[PDB]
């Protein structure tokens, strides 16, 4: 069925599953033509496919060349997403294939269902949670690899860096969604918090700074303040 | 003109023949139906005064034999049976006509309603959907489930309709996933027309027979199948010109014939809005669209 607060813990059980987010697949900069009209110009995107338990991210980079000479791009984009997720499952060994795939936007349901007809035992599910995966492109290293790609390309990351050595998947997913939620609500301030102390660095094989346990508590706190703040500024409370 | 005599009418029952019906009282002297137009299939159907649960009925073609109705007090229904003794039948009928105990199939001559609803329906195909080959006629009722429905329980009592699913491998060519899902032309033209039904006439016949079981028996599955077949055509970008024009006619008379207070259950909002307003063929169903707007604008 659908995924929500009542069944939140299933994400971290031992049944393999993947989140698919399509928000960043088709990206445009809308501009003005010399004749005064408006045109879009595409830039590279990515499909954001994430195992919430292990932290493995399957970053499929969508190169602008895929849109060349096509129509109804916002619709095509959901079907390209679904083709590429299906190709990824097919590429995986049987014991690595997910038992469920949760799409973060309900519009991906039919496109994925149809590409996955060959996998009738994989449940395709929506969710009622308003997850912040759209902010994935606020992570510099993920943004950089997408904007630099010259061809279609799949890049693998662990979006939890080494956190699972010290915390549970549930805590690690909570930390990730809080960081992403802060980046989405005020990217500038959020990044300021993450790099305020020049002494804490990002390992070359990580995405996030190397905080101690005490420092992450302090970071997480500051991220919560920011999310509440922007909610006051937005709504005035 | 042919005749279906009735042994008796021991229980109070509303009796239909095609789109006509009349109330018969318990033990009223009623001995059958005469002047039934030859050349078409027909359906005789029943709804007991006491338990409106279970509309039931029989499809038949008078050309294929001599048929009669007799109440069975063990199974508790009006049963169709075939008489093999030819002169026994004529004699039974002639005596009944003489005593004028039979109603006349009351066809207005201006009226082609029945033909139009049954244009493509052939007893040969009905008997392949309703399997029971020791009889030349076909029993249908309110509660019978389809083979497709039984998938998702008793097969002898199934409506073996054509399995149709818009999210199946039969419908979607590997590597044309998006193409085939948003334009079902492949499914309609290659899989179903060329492959399964062979020509449009067989397709339309199943379509018409599904509508008729929906309307006459309120068979839910028949309504789902009828709706689905329509949807496979309206959602095809490429349909033979002759099918499109005929479809408008077919649907026109089904919508015309439907009881006005049964629209809530036998008609699916999504399908009709899509077919008439959003699909490829939104502009090819002029007659059907017109009659839907003047008669059921609430649905849209
Ligand atoms: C799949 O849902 C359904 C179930 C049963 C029938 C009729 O047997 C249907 O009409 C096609 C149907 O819609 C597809």
């Amino acid at each position: 069925g659908a995924m929500n607060s009542s069944n939140y813990a299933e994400l971290f059980n031992n049944d393999i599953k993947l989140f698919v987010d399509d928000t960043n697949v088709y990206r445009v900069t809308v501009h003005k033509t010399f004749e005064g009209n408006v045109a879009t110009k595409a830039i590279n995107g990515c499909i954001f496919t994430l195992n919430p338990k292990t932290g493995h991210l399957f970053l499929k980079i969508i190169h602008t060349s895929v849109w060349a000479g096509q129509k109804r791009l916002s619709q095509l984009a959901k079907w390209k997403t679904a083709e590429e997720v299906s190709a990824l499952v097919r590429s995986l060994p049987k014991e690595e294939q997910p038992k469920q795939i949760i799409v973060t936007r309900k519009a991906m349901l039919d496109p994925l269902e149809v590409h996955m007809l060959d996998f009738p035992n994989i449940a395709i599910r929506p969710t009622e949670l308003r997850l912040p995966f759209s902010a994935a492109m606020s992570i510099d290293k993920l943004s950089d690899v997408v904007m630099k790609a010259t061809e279609p390309q799949m890049v693998l990351f662990n979006i939890y860096d080494d956190w699972l050595d010290r915390i549970s998947s549930y805590t690690a997913f909570s930390r990730l969604t809080l960081l992403l939620r802060a980046l989405k609500t005020n990217e500038e301030s959020a990044k300021m918090i993450l790099l305020s102390d020049p002494t804490i660095t990002i390992k070359s094989y990580h995405l996030w700074p190397s905080f101690t346990d005490e420092q992450w508590i302090t970071i997480e706190s500051q991220m919560r303040d920011l999310i509440l703040t922007e909610y006051g500024r937005k709504y005035n409370v | 003109m042919n005749t279906v005599p009735f042994t008796s009418a021991p229980i109070e029952v509303t009796i239909g023949i095609d789109q006509y019906s009349f109330n018969v009282k318990e033990n009223q002297p009623f001995h059958g139906i005469k002047d039934i137009p030859i050349g078409h299939v027909h359906v005789i159907h029943f709804q007991h005064a006491d338990n409106s649960s279970m509309r039931y009925g029989y499809w038949f073609d008078c050309r294929m034999g001599n048929f009669y109705i007799q109440y069975d007090p063990k199974d508790g229904l009006y049963k169709m049976m075939e008489e093999r003794d030819g002169a026994k039948f004529e004699n039974i009928v002639h005596n009944f006509k003489e005593r004028q105990m039979m109603v006349s199939y009351p066809k207005i001559d201006e009226d082609d309603t029945w033909y139009n609803l049954t244009e493509f329906v052939q007893m040969d195909k009905i008997r392949k959907i309703v399997r029971k080959d020791e009889n030349q006629f076909s029993y249908v009722d309110s509660s019978m489930t389809t083979v497709q429905e039984n998938e998702l329980s008793d097969p002898a009592h199934s409506l073996n309709y054509t399995v149709i699913n818009f999210k199946s491998r039969e419908a979607i060519r590997p590597g044309h996933e998006m193409e085939d899902f948003l334009d079902k032309s492949y499914y309609l033209n290659t899989v179903m027309l060329q492959g399964i039904f062979k020509n449009s006439s067989n397709y339309f016949g199943e379509l018409q027979f599904a509508f008729l079981n929906a309307m006459f028996f309120g068979n839910y599955g028949s309504s789902l199948q009828w709706h689905a077949m329509i949807e496979l055509i309206c959602s095809s970008a490429t349909v033979p010109k002759h099918m499109l024009d005929k479809l408008d006619e077919i649907l026109y008379y089904q919508i015309k014939t439907l009881p006005e207070q049964y629209s809530d259950i036998l008609l699916n909002e999504r399908v009709w809005n899509i077919c008439l307003y959003s699909s490829f063929q939104k502009n090819s169903l002029h007659n059907t669209e017109k009659i839907m707007e003047n008669k059921y604008p609430e649905l849209l």
